[PDB]
């Protein structure tokens, strides 16, 4: 199935950057800071692409809407909740 | 040097967009 690779792929992706905030606390590399800002707007825009994948796919006799919705929330959240530490990480200092 | 990108990630993106149309 397409769509649970995908989310499955962007929560190790998420992941990945959280475990990379954790080890480098100091808010550094200018290189990763893009890199990382470059991720996470491909991340919001994999989540449109899910959230779409499931419009167009209520018609799908089989497809499990509300199940899939929950764990698209369920990444929001986890993308939310990293745009924070990196934010505050921000505020922190050089 | 240091590496974050996921691999499969662009071309499991790829999947999920091509079955968008398929009815």
């Amino acid at each position: 199935d397409p769509f649970q690779q995908v989310v499955k792929d962007t929560k190790e992706q998420l992941n990945r950057i959280n475990n990379y905030i954790t080890r480098h606390n100091t808010a550094g590399d200018d290189d990763q800071e893009e890199e990382i800002q470059d991720i996470l707007k491909d991340v919001e825009e994999t989540i449109v692409d899910l959230d779409r994948s499931i419009i167009v796919m209520k018609r799908d006799e089989n497809e499990d809407v509300s199940g899939r919705e929950a764990q698209v929330k369920n990444i929001k959240q986890q993308l939310d909740a990293l745009k924070l530490r990196f934010d505050r990480r921000i505020q922190e200092s050089t | 040097k240091k590496s974050l990108r996921v691999s499969s990630l662009n071309k499991d993106r790829r999947l999920l967009l091509r079955e968008f149309y398929n009815l």
